[PDB]
């Protein structure tokens, strides 16, 4: 029912033949946004049903360069709008229009939408666009809403039919008798701020928003603040009371986290849990990260030791990719709080800032890297370097920062033949994106429902080395990779082995019985023995690698 | 009735100043955002500075630095100064303020940066 919006704004899809797939994964069957509903670049034919059961947008709705002339949003109640599509408009309408019947957003179908709580309202450029000039856009704003500035552009190269004869005071968000406008503000008894009729009685409980059915909290169409169980209210209970002679702190039973616009007993999966009783993705200020015996990880304050920070994050916050000026930062960083993005210009280096081209050497500074909280966006890459193996001890993308919003993992436009993710064995959220690798094979292989962890993530592929000129020309898992799942060619490229590993090579046997020199297994592994442990021609030699564990010769 | 008008525009060299003035009359107030949006020819009117109904400010990133709004309650004034002008800056200017959640509009002033 909660579903993450993107943070793409009016930037171009890179792959235009899975974006509106991207959109379907998002929001079908979400009912809540947390974040931002884009919707951008949508040919005339996009079926658009999937956004059918939308009834609340945390932050803005963006609506613009499509051609698709219909964005089914009726059960759209709510914007919340806290981001602002520029930092002003919690909606916004733009260039949905063509460059036999044209194609063009024709009406906003916005029925149920009763409540923008912050920001204005930007329609600009949409020639088949109508009634947007037949809505009391005032009766949308909340009462208190400190940002409303608004601008509605009403040219248009098709006559409107007008409203329902059906509907008062012929306001509609569409032609149909279903379209009409109920107002919910500028008619209400007494300035309360939302009522559902006329009379002081139809006056909404305080903690609503958008309307009512009724005059009590547990009535309200919308929370203005917290859905605590069914009921709107100002906060959520505190995790903590305290004693009331002492008052040392105390587990309160009721108390619950905050999640968006809700009250919720545990944080979602890839959420941090704070001692605040939030629920976040990036940690607040002076904060530390610890990770319970579940995976379950819970946010902090703090002495606090050093971190290594990735794009999007402190000094990084603004920079564009990881350059030559800032590669030597993740030296040895296990952990990368924040992202990694690879451009085009990482590797031609660029003369205006006197940055060098990155060189391939150095990207084995992240041979340590373990976990990226972020994403992972390659976008360029060195020709000479086959996969991405400086990457092969990477166990985990969060995807707590997404790129777009939407992507934690992204590979285009690359001259890889295969993965080397070796490590890779989960994606915390996001969706994994690869596309346009000419010669990428072992895309395939890969068991990508292993590596998801929620039904909204897919990866989205087109254009890479087709499946059949890859098997044609011999290049499959190999054979002791357990269920045919591989990053790339050769026994170093398992997801798991079928047998044994000596050091990253899968092996059909290790040598405790037979063969030289011989080794004791441990946890499926090879390892050796202490060179002066007489090799039994019988049984086993080694029970570990140093002379105390040793059979035949300290066995100096 | 209420009306807004925009007086101070004109026509400076690249790396000019300017000030805009925004006076209001009537019963008006910025309850729900002020500021100023401008618009080129055969372009669209876009928000270039803002101020909300609680007092929180806000710029376009390609006049962040150069351009400053205020305000002056005793007078009812909304100003733009305008600082290190460039051509890109060339429009013609408009104040707009919110005012119980209905935005209302100036006529529009010229402002041209000759390069
Ligand atoms: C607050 O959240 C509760 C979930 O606990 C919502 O209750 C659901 O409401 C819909 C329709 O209103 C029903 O179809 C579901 O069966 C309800 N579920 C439960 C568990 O009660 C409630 O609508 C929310 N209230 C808001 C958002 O104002
Ligand atoms: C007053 C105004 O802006 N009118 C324009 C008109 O000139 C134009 O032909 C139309 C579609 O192109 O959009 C509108």
């Amino acid at each position: 029912q909660v579903c993450t919006g993107t943070d793409m704004k009016l930037r171009l899809p890179a792959s235009p033949e899975t974006h509106l797939d991207m959109l379907r994964h998002l929001y079908q069957g979400c009912q809540v946004v947390q974040g931002n509903l884009e919707l951008t670049y949508l040919p005339t034919n996009a079926s658009l049903s999937f956004l059918q059961d939308i009834q609340e947008v945390q932050g803005y709705v963006l609506i613009a360069h499509n051609q698709v002339r219909q964005v089914p949003l009726q059960r759209l109640r709510i914007v919340r709008g806290t981001q602002l599509f520029e930092d002003n408009y919690a909606l916004a309408v733009l260039d949905n229009g063509d460059p036999a019947s044209p194609g063009g957003l024709r009406e906003l179908q916005l029925r149920s939408l009763t409540e923008i709580l912050k920001g204005g309202v930007l329609i600009q450029r949409n020639p088949q666009l109508c009634y947007q000039d037949t809505i009391l856009w005032k009766d949308i704003f909340h009462k208190n809403n400190q940002l409303a500035l608004t601008l509605i552009d009403t040219n248009r190269s098709r006559a409107c039919h007008p409203c329902s004869p059906m509907c008062k005071g012929s306001r509609c968000w569409g032609e149909s008798s279903e379209d009409c406008q109920s107002l919910t503000r500028t008619v209400c008894a007494g300035g309360c701020a939302r009522c559902k009729g006329p009379l002081p009685t139809d006056c909404c409980h305080e903690q609503c928003a958008a309307g009512c059915t009724g005059p009590k909290h547990s009535d309200c169409l919308a929370c203005l603040h917290f859905n605590h169980s069914g009921i709107c209210e100002l906060h959520c209970p505190a995790l903590v009371t305290y004693n009331t002679d002492t008052f040392e702190s105390m587990p309160n039973p009721e108390g619950r986290y905050t999640f968006g616009a809700s009250c919720v007993t545990a944080c979602p999966y890839n959420y941090l849990s704070t001692d605040v009783g939030s629920c976040t993705l990036v940690c607040p200020l002076h904060n530390q990260e610890v990770t319970a015996e579940d995976g379950t990880q819970r946010c902090e304050k703090c002495p606090c030791a050093r971190v290594c920070y990735g794009l999007g994050m402190e000094h990084l916050r603004e920079v564009r990719a990881v350059t030559s000026a800032n590669i030597q930062e993740f030296a040895g960083c296990k952990k990368i709080f924040g992202s990694l993005a690879f451009l085009p210009e990482s590797f031609d280096g660029d003369p205006a800032s006197n940055t060098a081209p990155l060189q391939p050497e150095q990207l084995q500074v992240f041979e340590t890297l373990e976990e990226i909280t972020g994403y992972l966006y390659i976008s360029a890459w060195p020709d000479s370097l086959p996969d991405l193996s400086v990457f092969q001890n990477l166990q985990v993308i969060r995807g707590r920062i997404l790129h777009n919003g939407a992507y934690s993992l992204t590979l285009q436009g690359l001259g890889i033949s295969w993965l080397g993710l070796r490590s890779l064995r989960e994606l915390g959220s996001g969706l994994a994106l690869i596309h346009h690798n000419t010669h990428l094979c072992f895309v395939h292989t890969v068991p990508w429902d292993q590596l998801f962890r929620n039904p909204h993530q897919a990866l989205l592929h087109t254009a890479n080395r087709p499946e059949d000129e890859c098997v044609g020309e011999g290049l499959a898992c190999h054979q002791l990779c357990a269920r045919g799942h591989c990053w790339g060619p050769g026994p170093t490229q398992c997801v798991n082995c079928s047998q044994f590993l000596r050091g990253q090579e899968c092996v059909e046997e290790c040598r405790v019985l037979q063969g030289l020199p011989r080794e004791y297994v441990n946890a499926r592994h090879c390892l050796p023995c202490h060179p002066e442990c007489q090799p039994q021609n019988g049984s086993v030699t080694c029970f570990g690698p140093e002379a105390d564990q040793c059979v035949a010769c300290f066995c100096v | 009735q209420v009306q807004l008008q925009e007086s101070g525009g004109g026509s400076v060299q690249a790396g000019g100043s300017l000030k805009l003035t925004c006076a209001a009359s009537g019963y008006i107030f910025n309850s729900c955002g002020m500021g100023w949006y401008r618009q080129s020819p055969g372009r669209e009117r876009e928000l270039v500075s803002r101020i909300s109904g609680d007092g929180d400010t806000w710029h376009k990133e390609s006049v962040k630095g150069r351009f400053t709004i205020s305000q002056d309650n005793v007078k009812k004034t909304l100003y733009l100064q305008m600082n290190s002008l460039k051509p890109e800056d060339t429009a013609v200017y408009f104040c707009a303020v919110c005012y119980n959640l209905e935005t209302y509009w100036g006529q529009g002033t010229q402002v041209t940066v000759s390069s």
